[PDB]
């Protein structure tokens, strides 16, 4: 039998992480399953009379039965085999639950560990019996028996998801680890091609199953040493997967072996390999076949959806090879894209040739918020090569993936940097910039292919822009003219846009002509009598629809800070940046009734950020350790206006009262700390701020704070919290109210 | 360890001798050498090379005194190794020893085929106080086995149950507080306490 006590396979690991040959002699218990014992009647009867033995004996007691027999019914698990494992850890309540799951956990580990790890004596004892290859994919089948779902089947009425989910998460794991294993033994290089098969076979048996990311780990890389398996059994796969395709339905398995041929081209440039084969026949007729059977989408579905490091590293080879060996394929479908459309086309239609496209996105995907992998891309001047070549391809529809495939490229600010000189030195940024300048006119004087284009087009100058530095100066000058330009026609791109501007926009004094572009463009149109509503009208009629507000929010967050030039809107109206707060009025105000939660955050943050910064934006210690201008002019004046209105105190503060993704969180350090900055300076604004511009009095906002219990309540319980600006904060409140 | 060597080297001309009784199927002059030959690893690896066949039958009839340690030793699918061996002695006690070893082992084996173990074992009648006792505690299992099927309380994917019920016998304090009272099989318990003779009166009553 094997020991069923966690004990020994812990400390075996810890040993490892020492390894001591008596206690790995112990050996086979690293079987995995537990294959022989299920759940046994006659095991039942033995336990029920309250003696039982192990393979000394103990009296067991009616509550340990009970224990015991949850066991057996939760995990199919013989009943003694449960009992060695109440045995074994401390009893408490369903402690064997947690030593079944242990018992599994490292011992996956331990042969993790080996095979991985070590090169070594012990590694070829593991493998030696030749127990544990047989034993891996059936350890795999085990965790996949629906034995969870059923019982929850049953279970609906009484359910406890708490305990289920206790055991999903173990057998995840486990599969995870199970992953590992598998990949090691490719890097092991067990014998051959049978394994390959019977493992393509039991892949195959899972299309949208996310489990078999987990098997993705051990079939590249395999297929990557193709060297190691002997050239006669290669040459009996190849034969296989051609005559192979038929699996419409298995579109993994195409995807497979379509990966399977990008290795072999590299690997049949061996002599003796390559000549036996034609190249037509032997490989580009099958793998024009595959794309067709939808490999390409599988791959990029992969790639989109998601033991990191080997499925990254070994996807990220998968890719490349694709790249390098592969481009005569990537010709013969580029240019077969090119002609399949014909000058009413529905996106199925669209879609269809699209193979190239979704190679693109593949890559986006699969770098995304890689910096590691991506620079790999720009650090030489074939992957560069890759680049270049895609910008060559003139299509809108593969422009267009190219414009977003390099932004993923960008991510570090290191990679931005390149992708700065990409353009601006070995298409230009310019003519982007031209482009988009293009489409402006063509727009105007009108009055999906062009939403798309542009969506890329915006999405890649925005990601370059943020990260980088002086370019953003440079970038600024080819595209803020144009931008700003676009803002003014109606899109749908609008917001987009806003975000693009506001990414350009500079810390410095450089600022002003930003800001001349909004004033000008939320005036333009504008009918403003002596109402105040009608300088509000002026800005909801232009920012008509919620992502122009949200891109708005944006654009005049990053002004703000160290926001503006004096007399703005001279002129055109009555001067000063005030008319902007009255706006957020708008907004700030329904915000509270907004249909969806995520967006509702989404615009309230930005907003508090402004509103924070604003109260930042005076110096309030010079006073309390032209002036009467500029006490004018900032819009800290405003903004305590506004604040001291009931709906813009009250909804600042239910934030405070409603608090806890980790991003509402932020919206609730802004929500208690531009309290404390009102509370602080209160008084400076009644009795310094006020007078000096000049409306109307404070009251109101103290009845709401002082007298709102459970604000004060919520504040307290805040102390405690761990984030640090949270509580420090929320201290501080208590202090300047009282 | 002693040498290897001469272990790999024996096998292959063991290997030879199997490998020619094999074609001889005037056959007995042949067979009734090699067994009427003093070779304790030979005919250990011949009974080994027997089972394979299934000729474990055959193995009942060799007379050969190195047999009787043969299945000794590799008595603990060697069931039939011991269907082999309790059949084997004609002798009553020895034959019972091992029914009864066979039941209470730990592969799995029905409860019906462990009572059949019991019901031949006790026909071959301390020893036989340990046996008496395993039927009675057998017995209750199939009577609580019986009235799981008819109990509705029941679920048939709690099978494990039934497997636990015929996988093997039970402490009785383990059957009366897990089975009896959570199926509330009152007459169950209240057979199991006559077994255990458990006395007092206020239980029971």
């Amino acid at each position: 039998s094997a020991a069923s006590l966690w004990g020994p396979y812990k400390d075996i690991w810890h040993k490892v992480g020492l390894l001591d040959k008596i206690l790995k002699k112990h050996k086979p218990d690293f079987i995995s399953l537990f294959k022989n014992p299920p759940k046994n009647v006659q095991q039942h009867e033995k336990v029920q009379k309250a003696s039982t033995e192990g393979v000394g004996t103990r009296l067991l007691p009616e509550q340990l039965i009970k224990e015991a027999f949850i066991l057996s019914d939760l995990f199919d698990i013989g009943e003694l085999a449960a009992v060695e494992l109440l045995l074994a850890g401390e009893h408490q309540q369903l402690v064997a639950v947690l030593l079944y799951w242990d018992g599994k956990r490292c011992i996956a580990n331990s042969l993790k560990a080996l095979i991985q790890s070590r090169r070594p004596e012990l590694a070829s004892m593991t493998t030696r019996f030749t127990g544990l290859t047989y034993k891996v994919l059936t350890l795999v089948s085990q965790i996949d028996v629906n034995n969870e779902f059923e019982k929850l089947q049953r279970e609906r009425g009484l359910g406890s998801e708490k305990h289920r989910k206790e055991v999903s998460d173990l057998i995840k794991e486990c599969r995870q680890s199970l992953a590992e294993s598998l990949f090691a033994w490719a890097c092991q290089s067990p014998l051959g091609k049978e394994d390959t098969l019977l493992l393509i076979g039991h892949l195959e048996r899972v299309s949208l199953d996310a489990v078999n990311l987990a098997l993705l780990m051990a079939l590249l890389y395999c297929f990557d040493i193709s060297f190691i398996e002997q050239k006669q059994y290669i040459a009996t796969i190849h034969s296989r997967l051609q005559d192979s395709q038929l699996w419409k339905l298995p579109g993994l398995q195409a995807t497979v072996r379509l990966a399977w041929a990008l290795a072999l081209r590299g690997i049949s440039q061996l002599p003796d390999v390559t000549a036996l084969a034609e190249f037509t026949e032997a490989d580009e007729a099958m793998a024009e076949l595959a794309i067709a059977d939808n490999v390409f989408l599988f791959l990029m579905e992969s790639v989109v959806v998601s033991q990191e490091e080997f499925y990254i590293r070994r996807v990220h080879n998968l890719i490349t090879d694709f790249l390098a060996l592969m481009p005569m394929k990537v010709k013969q479908l580029r240019n077969r894209a090119d002609e399949d459309a014909r000058m009413m086309g529905n996106e199925p239609p669209i879609s269809l040739r699209r193979d190239l496209e979704h190679l693109m996105l593949l890559i986006g995907e699969l770098y995304k918020k890689n910096p590691e992998l991506a620079l790999e891309y720009w650090c030489p001047t074939v992957l560069s090569k890759f680049v270049r070549q895609m910008g060559d391809l003139l299509p809108p529809t593969i422009y267009i993936p190219y414009l977003k495939m390099l932004q993923g490229l960008a991510n570090g600010p290191q990679c931005a940097h390149y992708c700065f000189s990409l353009l601006k030195v070995n298409v230009s940024w310019e003519h982007f910039f031209h482009s988009l300048m293009l489409y402006h006119e063509h727009l105007r004087k009108d009055l999906q292919k062009e939403q798309d284009g542009l969506i890329a087009f915006l999405q890649l100058t925005s990601t370059i822009i943020t990260w980088s530095e002086n370019a953003r100066l440079a970038l600024c000058e080819t595209p803020v003219v144009v931008i700003l330009g676009l803002l003014q026609c109606s899109i749908p791109l609008k917001a987009e846009l806003l975000k693009t501007l506001a990414a350009f926009g500079k810390s410095p004094e450089i600022a002003a002509s930003l800001w001349q572009s909004l004033e000008y463009t939320i005036l333009q149109t504008v009918r403003i009598p002596s109402g105040i509503e009608v300088e509000l009208n002026e800005i909801e009629s232009r920012c008509e629809e919620y992502p122009l507000t949200r891109a708005f929010c944006q654009l005049i967050s990053t002004l703000v800070e160290s926001s503006f030039p004096s007399n703005l809107g001279a002129g055109l109206r009555p001067p000063g940046f005030d008319p902007y707060l009255q706006f957020l009025r708008d907004s700030v105000f329904r915000f509270r009734t907004r249909a969806r939660a995520a967006e509702k955050w989404e615009v309230a943050e930005v907003v508090l950020e402004v509103f924070y910064k604003l109260l930042r934006d005076y110096e309030p210690q010079l006073e309390d350790f032209g002036e009467e201008i500029i006490a004018y002019k900032p819009p800290g004046f405003s903004l305590m206006y506004h604040l001291l209105n009931e709906p813009m105190l009250e909804l600042a503060l239910s934030l405070l009262e409603e608090g806890v993704k980790k991003h509402l969180e932020k919206a609730v350090q802004h929500c208690l700390a531009l309290l404390n900055l009102t509370l602080q300076k209160e008084n400076l604004f009644m009795d310094l701020l006020r007078e000096s511009q000049l409306v109307c009095p404070l009251e109101q906002l103290l009845q709401g704070i002082n007298p709102k219990a459970d604000n004060v309540v919520n504040i307290a319980r805040y102390l405690y919290h761990g984030n640090p600006e949270l509580a420090f904060e929320s201290a501080k409140i208590l202090c300047c109210i009282s | 360890d002693v040498g290897l060597q001469a272990f790999q080297e024996r096998l292959n001309s063991y290997k030879c001798i199997t490998d020619t009784l094999q074609e001889l199927v005037e056959a007995g002059h042949h067979f009734e050498q090699m067994l009427k030959l003093s070779q304790r690893l030979f005919s250990i690896a011949l009974y080994n090379w027997l089972i394979q066949v299934d000729l474990a039958d055959k193995l009942l009839q060799v007379a050969s005194p190195f047999l009787e340690p043969h299945l000794v030793r590799m008595a603990k699918r060697y069931m039939d190794l011991l269907w082999r061996y309790y059949e084997k002695n004609r002798s009553f006690s020895n034959a019972a020893r091992v029914l009864s070893r066979l039941a209470d082992m730990h592969t799995e084996i029905s409860l019906q085929q462990r009572l059949e173990y019991i019901a031949r074992a006790i026909l071959s009648a301390e020893f036989l106080h340990e046996l008496e006792e395993k039927m009675e505690v057998a017995r209750i299992q199939l009577q609580i086995q019986e009235t799981l099927q008819r109990q509705y309380s029941h679920h048939s994917s709690v099978q494990d149950a039934v497997s636990q019920l015929d996988s093997e016998l039970m402490d009785i304090t383990k059957l009366y507080g897990e089975f009896a009272d959570p199926f509330k099989l009152a007459e169950c318990k209240l057979a199991i306490i006559h077994c255990a003779g458990y006395s007092d009166p206020i239980l029971v009553q």
